[PDB]
């Protein structure tokens, strides 16, 4: 009964810049009703805004919501390396209370290249009849970034498990790995096996691959 | 009536029996603070105010002096030297239905304590936050009267009670509330010792 | 102190009903209201419902309208959440909010938060990891920085405890959230950086951990 699309989808600025966020809402609400929210990875989240445009207890001076008409604004005047979490907005008018998307903010770094590995299979895992090869990506920038399977030099849609862990402290960056699993039957009707990457930080997809048989 | 706006009655110029309303064996709970119970008849007043309502078994113990609660606290407040009685039984057959009796309700949300005896009615919306509330229900904007939830099943904590709680309140008036008087049979031709009225 | 103390993990069958509860303590309790909220992994947050502590009145949305119970106890100050009618899609964590009050007029938003309890929906019976060795290929890397790691697959229900070295050696390890697939067990792997140099001059050992079957494994690579 209310719509709340948040702007930005993603905030990509590095410690010292400055941000606003934004909640838009299809309808009239009042400022008293709206409230910002800040969840940090894994905790629960914390309210910052409370009336839209007044601070809460505990938040420090920085952060400051402006809270206009139906169209409320957020003005983080500093970022510090505290303050890349995820924020949102939420309505508290009668119809069924509703939260927005929630922005994201991660920490402008350098473009950095995903090393392709490739990991061979494991007659431990052989011995259970199956199959599994895996494509490693680590330590590059940004997140986006895609792999893609090569058996036989052609491609496997389905049974692929990709998984990427959330941005580091020290260096920043992402790392994902896939896996492809398959059948000791399929594994062991066919030979070699190809992945490849695409991001910005290169040029050409560079390629690491394998061929059955040798370790 | 309910006990956020029971009923008050003045009673006066009447001979009142108090000690046949003592032995009805129909009330559950009978307490009489500052007079003794068994010298009603000769202790006699300028007015007697009668105030009833309904609550449930459980918060009997809050109607008395120097007690707090929900019922002392935002409905019905006696102060701390009430002279009267206190009368109490259970009436789950009139007051409750099955499924509930949804007409006797109570106040919940007050700025503040009431003062004794006071009565209110008012049905403004309680503001619970700092957010001015103009009339709308919602977050912090609660109405302020609670409803009973009188099932026949329950136990006796939640069953139904009938009060009623009697004021003696003495002015430097006459005292026209007064008891009853017995007359004994009459006499004659023996050297007695009579009183009549006067 | 103002805080909200909630129940623990639970793992429940599908078509079954659960029922979580949170405990209030540092405050006056009974003229707040409680809201309660469910949050997938990783997603946006989703709001169940909210119950006003004094007079009892309940207001569901509408996905949840048919089959959410929200009951409170003002003698021990706690909040229940029964949800009916379970599907898969309903693991996630569930927390319960409240404004922090103190008898006469309270604040205007939700400030005390829970610190939610994780409800797993799945028929899959209770199982136990096993740990693969994700093999150094004697050339993957010229001398620089190279990967090994260990594949752990087949362990049901989370989480699985990951370490090296007995948990010494902590630089320049990876470890990967869980991934759910079609056989209901989960599978993480964890992979860390060391030169080809160091595969035959340096020794690793991988640790893996399961209490609910009190799984200590290791697996040389």
């Amino acid at each position: 009964e209310i719509v709340l699309t948040q702007s930005p989808g993603t905030l990509s600025l590095s410690p010292g810049e400055r941000a606003t966020l934004s909640c838009r809402a299809s309808q009239s609400v009042r400022s008293s009703y709206l409230g910002w929210y800040q969840q940090k990875p894994g905790q629960a989240p914390r309210l910052l805004i409370y009336g839209a445009s007044s601070r809460a207890t505990g938040i420090p001076d920085r952060f400051s919501g402006s809270g206009s008409g139906t169209d409320f604004t957020l003005t983080i005047s500093r970022l510090e390396s505290e303050d890349f979490a995820v924020y949102y907005c939420q309505q508290y008018d009668n119809s069924p209370w509703t939260f927005g998307q929630g922005t994201k903010v991660e920490i402008k770094r350098t473009v950095a290249a995903p090393s392709v590995f490739i990991f061979p299979p494991s007659d431990e895992q052989l011995k259970s009849g199956t199959a599994s090869v895996v494509c490693l990506l680590n330590n590059f920038y940004p997140r986006e970034a895609k792999v893609q399977w090569k058996v036989d030099n052609a491609l496997q849609s389905g049974n692929s498990q990709e998984s990427v862990t959330e941005q580091d402290s020290k260096d920043s960056t992402y790392s994902l790995s896939s896996t492809l699993t398959l059948s000791k039957a399929d594994y062991e009707k066919h030979k070699v096996y190809a992945c490849e990457v695409t991001h910005q930080g290169l040029s050409s997809p560079v390629t690491k691959s394998f061929n059955r048989g040798e370790c | 009536a309910s006990v956020y706006a029971w009923n008050r009655k003045r009673i006066s110029n009447c001979v009142a029996d108090y000690s046949v309303l003592y032995n009805s064996a129909s009330f559950s709970t009978f307490k009489c603070y500052g007079v003794s119970p068994t010298k009603l008849n000769d202790l006699c007043f300028t007015n007697v105010y009668a105030d009833s309502f309904v609550i449930r078994g459980d918060e009997v113990r809050q109607i008395a002096p120097g007690q707090t609660g929900k019922i002392a606290d935002y409905n019905y407040k006696l102060p701390d030297d009430f002279t009267g009685c206190v009368i109490a039984w259970n009436s789950n057959n009139l007051d409750s239905k099955v499924g509930g009796n949804y007409n006797y309700l109570y106040r919940l949300f007050r700025k503040s304590n009431l003062k004794p005896f006071e009565r209110d009615i008012s049905t403004e919306i309680y503001q619970a936050g700092s957010t001015p509330c103009n009339g709308v229900e919602g977050f912090n904007c609660y109405f302020p009267l609670q409803s009973y939830g009188f099932q026949p099943t329950n136990g006796v904590g939640y069953q139904p009670y009938r009060v009623v709680v009697l004021s003696f309140e003495l002015l430097h008036a006459p005292a026209t509330v007064c008891g009853p008087k017995k007359s004994t049979n009459l006499v004659k031709n023996k050297c007695v010792n009579f009183n009549f009225n006067g | 102190q103002m805080q909200l103390v909630q129940s623990g993990p639970e793992v429940k069958k599908p078509g079954t009903s659960v029922k979580v509860s949170c405990k209030a303590s540092g405050f006056t309790f009974s003229s707040s209201a409680v809201q309660w909220v469910r949050q997938a992994r990783g997603q946006h947050l989703e709001w169940i419902g909210w119950i006003v502590v004094g007079s009892g009145n309940t207001n569901y949305a509408q996905k949840f309208q048919e089959r959410v119970t929200l009951t409170r106890d003002m003698s021990t100050r706690t909040a229940y959440m029964e949800l009916s009618s379970l599907r898969s899609e309903d693991t996630a964590v569930y927390y319960c909010a409240a404004p922090n009050c103190n008898s006469t007029t309270c604040h205007d938003g939700f400030d005390i938060w829970g610190q939610g309890t994780v409800v797993t929906v799945s028929s899959a019976s209770t199982k136990g990891p096993s740990v693969f060795p994700l093999a150094p290929s004697s050339k993957s890397t010229s001398g620089g920085t190279a990967a090994l790691g260990c594949l752990v697959k087949d362990y049901f229900p989370e989480p699985v405890t990951v370490s090296w070295n007995s948990g010494a050696l902590t630089s320049g390890v990876h470890t990967f959230p869980a991934v759910l697939q079609s056989s209901g067990l989960y599978s993480l792997s964890s992979v860390v950086t060391v030169p080809s140099s160091s595969l035959g001059t340096q020794t690793y050992i991988c640790n893996v951990n399961h209490k609910p079957s009190n799984t200590k494994v290791d697996k040389k690579v």
